[PDB]
């Protein structure tokens, strides 16, 4: 029976196939020909901060664009005040290995994960004038990649152990559980709607996940190896993923099928974040080379680098207003490019 | 004409001060500080300062032979801190001897005990020392006057350079014993090459400027190639500490 | 969060005192502090600033010279010595706290105060209405003025509001004219531009009876108000 | 076969959705990152007045 | 100029100073990696010695500060993860002797480890344990049966030179590496003195890497 449901499935994909390229009319590069290009884009960097001993593995931007929370490997999470340099606040982590950071969109949380397999939050505005541990979340099986707020009491948690959570904090309960991979989850990205996500994990395959439902509603596999980063085009109808294989991929969610894919034949390196711009029109994708990349997701040509730092890029975001766009890394800094 | 010498230390000069200026900058404003680099620092300072002295110190002396110098109070400011910087380089040397040995033979005692401010509070006081020395020098260029240079020179020399040989003796013997590396050998033909070049550099202008100021006279030849070795000295320096 | 300061009493002229200010339930070390006095019918006015870890003790002009501030952290305490004292220096005196970040409120918590008595270029505010009468559920309306513009080149504007009911200590409503404090009812509004400025009371209710002040926070000398009554 | 039938459903289930054709994906992307052009500042430069870095 | 962002800047000072005197106090201590086969001798070194996720552990000898890092516990690919322990100074390892079963993955796992692009340079420690249970064994049954190439005599010193050699060779670039190795007993506590002579052989090597002689 384990033949006929072998051959059942592979029969289905088949299908899957063939209805995918039957939509296939058309590519994007061949549309996107007239557009004029965005030239050549030079950014410099405005400010530099630094305090952090051990290299950098994440950070955040507020929802307001003007303050930012860091973490570092040597048991750190310090809170930037980006226009003048000055720092609020450094949260002494329990755990030193931290691998992923998140501020609520309030403003009055802040999360943190990492080897520990466990998901703390903290509260920054406690009356007491000292920020305190509100919450710990110890339901995973392997080390937290990445988190997410979606509201002050809802948060959705990527591990590695093939299966993503959706947590009421207050409660401290999985409100429910997402599985289907076969890798270890790595990136996640929440709709600007605040109804679906994605995530790739480490098996060459990105799945779309329905936050209230609970079930798997489309996956895409055209990479080749593991998926290490992911992030929503701003309308929220399509998304960028960057594998080990060194090159960057558009997915559409309503086509169901890959778009467009950014490579050189100079990159034999892969890539460690990505992430859009307010309009969408330049894609910045943190490369293991010591630099990062700027590309154009309509022509698929480089349109810009930047070269500002000398250890691997871990790191990148860019402001809800679009003004500037934060990179960390492993030598201790971050760079506000503008 | 002018000594070929002459024209070799201005053609060796710019290259040593251009190099030395960048390890200045390199180890300023793009590493981290550790104790080591303030040592390097220092010696790179005192370094450029030497150099553009004994630069500016041969065009003069083309000027006087060929064109002119009628300054008066320029000159003597050059020619101290000439001195000023060859003591000072000295000095250094054998203070970053004698703390690579240290650190090799008490690891212990220097990664968890050692004061952070020491490099800094040890490079103060040499450089004091070299002020002080340069002064009471200058003051006195007659029998008194060679009295004191002598004694000063000579207890110098005899307190640093057996110091720095002890230091470069034993920590080659102890990297030798125990060091299970294959590939160590490049680090004690390093170390030889560090000995022999300070030997060849800190005996003759030392010892050569004692003797002229007791005699006056002597130095057939040799007063000049012994300028031109002090020279290669500074230049060579920032390749040997750092690079290297 | 609370605290609490002992030391007062009846000095002869020419002595000397010295007080305290005992602070528990929050993290001391984080916080910089105040020293306010109350003459007996009169309005507040600033004494002596103290800053976290000890770097900034401002005086008062008025005090300068025979007064000392000092602050003991492992042991959580504020301390004020008072020499020479005059006729001029009877009044209560109150212990304030203020953290000082981008988005805090300082001057959030105040004191309970502590009465002394002795036996026998700066920006100026104006609170002209000093008396208004007012109905419960209708909406007031009080004013204030300043000497220069306090708007800054960073976009802030340095105006507070503190609220004193009968027989209590003051209490924070608005910090930077225009955002709301901790705790407080959703009817207390406030806005105006530089060198004039109006606080607003909707559905006007029993327990905010007392005096109304105002305070500046752009420079050294802090300035307070007249201070503006509501009664029945 | 725990997970044979399981995974034969899942993807039965992904089969039969509605999919529409790329050139109204490629339209509407190019659509978006066009309307919203002026509103991105890395993509302009805007003067050193407002720029706030 | 600041109205009252004075006070912010003080406060962002005092902020720095105390990072910079948590950071000279955590480049003090040095880190331990311990790795080993699953219900091997992991958590055995470290009960000898006076000492889900990491399973942190700490200890004092002689004035020096020890951490270890047991990661046993997590199940996933290490190629993600493992580069977190690119500065550690050690890398100690444990194998059983006795079981007989556990010993080809952990030969995988050794060479793994070994030639991991990370660990290029990082003094690898090795541990051979449960001595006794080993020379019962094999004398009760021949080694030969995991070991189809054996041809040594079926004696306790030929065996375990063959199994030491056979661990040792999977080290490839033998010019960076510093193998040590060492008989772990039931008893006569010396394993952190083992430690100690290894990390103080990496603190000279450091030293020197800081002086710049290399
Ligand atoms: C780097 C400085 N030295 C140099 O360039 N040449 S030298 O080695 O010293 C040299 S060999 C030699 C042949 C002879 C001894 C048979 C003569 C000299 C020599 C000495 C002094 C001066 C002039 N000088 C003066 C000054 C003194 C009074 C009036 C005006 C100038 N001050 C100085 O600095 C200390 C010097 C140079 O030494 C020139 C040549």
């Amino acid at each position: 029976e384990l033949d006929q449901l072998r051959q059942e499935a592979e029969q289905l994909k088949n299908q899957i196939r063939d209805a995918r390229k039957a939509c296939a009319d058309a590519t994007l590069s061949q549309i996107t020909n007239n557009i004029d290009p965005v030239g050549r884009i030079q950014m410099r960097t405005r400010r530099t901060l630094r305090g952090h001993l051990a290299k950098i593995y994440a950070m955040h931007w507020g929802t307001d664009s003007r303050l930012l929370v860091s973490a570092s490997q040597d048991g750190k999470l310090i809170i930037w005040d980006s226009y003048t340099t000055n720092k609020v606040h450094a949260i002494p982590l329990r755990s030193s290995w931290v691998m992923t950071c998140a501020y609520a969109p309030s403003g009055n949380y802040v999360a943190c994960g990492g080897l520990d397999n466990i998901c703390s939050i903290y509260n920054l505005k406690t009356r007491e004038g000292n920020v305190r541990v509100s919450r710990e979340l110890a339901g995973h099986t392997g080390y937290l990649s990445c988190c997410r707020f979606l509201d002050d009491n809802q948060i959705v948690t990527s591990s590695g152990d093939t299966t993503c959570a959706l947590w009421d904090i207050e409660t401290g309960q999985q409100t429910t559980t997402f599985t289907g991979h076969t890798g270890d989850v790595m990136s996640l990205s929440l709709a600007p709607d605040t109804r679906l996500f994605v995530s790739g994990a480490c098996d060459a395959s990105a799945k779309l996940w329905d936050v209230r439902e609970g079930m798997c509603r489309q996956t895409f596999t055209g990479h080749e190896s593991d998926i290490n980063a992911i992030c929503f085009f701003p309308n929220g109808n399509a998304f960028a993923t960057g594998s080990d294989d060194a090159t960057c991929r558009l997915f559409d969610l309503r086509a169901d099928q890959e778009l467009m894919t950014y490579s050189h034949d100079n990159i034999i390196c892969g890539i460690t974040s990505v992430s859009f711009s307010k309009s969408g029109r330049l894609l910045l994708a943190g490369y293991d080379d010591f630099n990062c990349n700027v590309w154009d997701a309509l022509k698929a040509d480089r349109a810009g680098v930047l070269a500002g730092h000398d250890n691997r890029v871990s790191c990148l975001g860019v402001t809800d207003d679009g003004m500037a766009v934060a990179t960390g890394s492993w030598d201790s800094f971050l760079k506000i490019w503008n | 004409q002018i000594p070929i010498v002459h024209w070799v230390i201005m053609s060796i000069s710019p290259v040593g001060f251009v190099e030395n200026g960048i390890l200045l900058w390199f180890l300023c404003f793009r590493m981290r500080r550790n104790p080591f680099t303030v040592y390097i620092t220092h010696l790179s300072i005192a370094d450029i300062s030497l150099l553009f002295c004994i630069f500016i110190l041969s065009i003069d002396y083309a000027l006087d032979y060929e064109l002119s110098s009628g300054h008066y109070y320029t000159i003597v400011t050059l020619s101290v801190t000439f001195l000023f910087g060859y003591n000072t380089g000295l000095y250094l040397l054998t203070a970053i001897s004698v703390e690579r040995c240290l650190s090799v033979l008490y690891p212990i005692w220097y990664r968890c005990h050692r004061p952070k401010y020491q490099s800094a509070l040890v490079c103060a006081l040499l450089w004091a020392l070299s002020c002080l020395v340069t002064t009471m020098e200058y003051v006195m260029c007659r029998n008194d006057c060679r009295a004191v240079i002598i004694f000063i020179a000579i207890l110098s020399f005899l307190v640093f350079t057996p110091l720095m040989l002890v230091s470069s003796t034993i920590l080659v013997v102890k990297i030798r014993k125990n060091t299970w590396a294959s590939h160590s050998s490049k680090l004690y033909i390093v170390i030889m090459v560090t000995i022999i070049i300070f030997l060849i550099f800190a005996m003759p202008m030392r010892l050569l400027y004692l003797l002229y100021y007791e005699y006056w006279s002597t130095f057939g030849n040799l007063h000049h190639i012994s300028l031109l070795f002090s020279t290669i000295n500074s230049s060579a320096n920032p390749f040997i500490y750092f690079f290297v | 969060v609370q605290l609490v300061e002992s030391g007062g009493g009846l000095v002869q002229p020419g002595g000397s005192r010295k007080l305290s200010c005992s602070a528990s339930g929050f993290a001391f070390s984080s916080f910089g502090m105040h020293w306010v006095r109350q003459a007996p019918e009169k309005g507040l006015e600033w004494v002596a600033y103290i800053s976290s870890g000890s770097g900034t003790i401002y005086y008062a002009d008025t005090v300068k010279g025979r007064f000392t501030i000092s602050r003991d952290d492992p042991k959580n305490t504020l301390f004020l010595q008072m020499t020479s004292l005059r006729s001029e220096d009877t009044a209560m005196y109150y212990c304030v706290r203020s953290i000082y970040y981008y988005g805090s409120s300082p001057f959030d918590f105040w004191g309970q105060g502590t009465t002394l008595t002795v036996s026998s270029s700066d920006i100026v505010m104006t609170q002209a209405t000093s008396s208004v009468p007012v109905t419960p559920g209708e909406s007031v309306s009080i004013s204030c003025r300043s000497s220069k513009s306090l708007l800054h080149s960073n976009g802030n504007t340095y105006l507070y509001w503190f609220l004193q009911r009968p027989g209590q200590s003051p209490q924070l409503l608005i910090y930077r004219m225009s955002n709301l404090a901790s705790g407080v009812p959703d009817r207390f509004s406030g806005s105006g531009s530089g060198t004039a400025f109006t606080l607003t009371i909707s559905r006007l209710e029993a327990e905010d009876v007392g005096v109304y002040y105002c305070m500046q926070h752009l420079e050294y000398p802090l300035t307070f108000g007249a201070g503006t009554k509501l009664e029945l | 076969i725990a997970q044979a039938r399981k995974l034969v459903e899942q993807l039965k289930m992904e089969a039969n959705i509605d999919r529409i054709k790329v050139s109204k994906a490629a339209a509407d992307l190019m659509a978006y990152c066009e309307a919203h052009a002026k509103e991105d500042p890395l993509l302009t430069p805007v003067p050193a007045s407002e720029n706030p870095f | 100029l600041s109205a009252e962002d004075k006070a912010a800047v003080e406060r962002s000072k005092m902020i720095d100073r105390n990072l910079r005197e948590d950071g000279e106090k955590a480049a003090r201590e040095v880190k331990l990696l311990l790795l080993g086969a699953d219900n091997s001798g992991k958590s055995t070194i470290v009960k000898q010695m006076k000492i889900t996720g990491i399973v942190e552990t700490h200890f004092t000898f002689k004035d020096l500060h020890f951490k270890m890092f047991d990661v046993g516990g997590q199940r996933s690919e290490r190629k993600k993860w493992i580069h977190c322990f690119e500065d550690v100074a050690a890398i100690i390892f444990c194998v059983d002797l006795s079981d007989y079963n556990r010993m080809h993955e952990s030969m995988k796992l050794f060479d793994s480890i070994c030639n991991n692009k990370w660990f290029t340079d990082t003094s690898i420690i090795l541990f051979l344990n449960k001595k006794d249970l080993f020379e019962e064994k094999i004398k009760k049954s021949p080694l030969t049966i995991c070991y189809q190439e054996y041809a040594g005599s079926n004696t306790y010193e030929e065996a375990a030179a063959y199994i030491q050699c056979q661990f040792e060779d999977l080290n490839k670039r033998k010019d960076t590496k510093e193998i040590y190795t060492h008989f772990t007993c039931a008893t006569d506590t010396k394993n952190a003195q083992f430690i100690f002579d290894a990390v103080t052989d990496v603190i000279i090597k450091n030293n020197l890497k800081d002086c710049g002689l290399f």
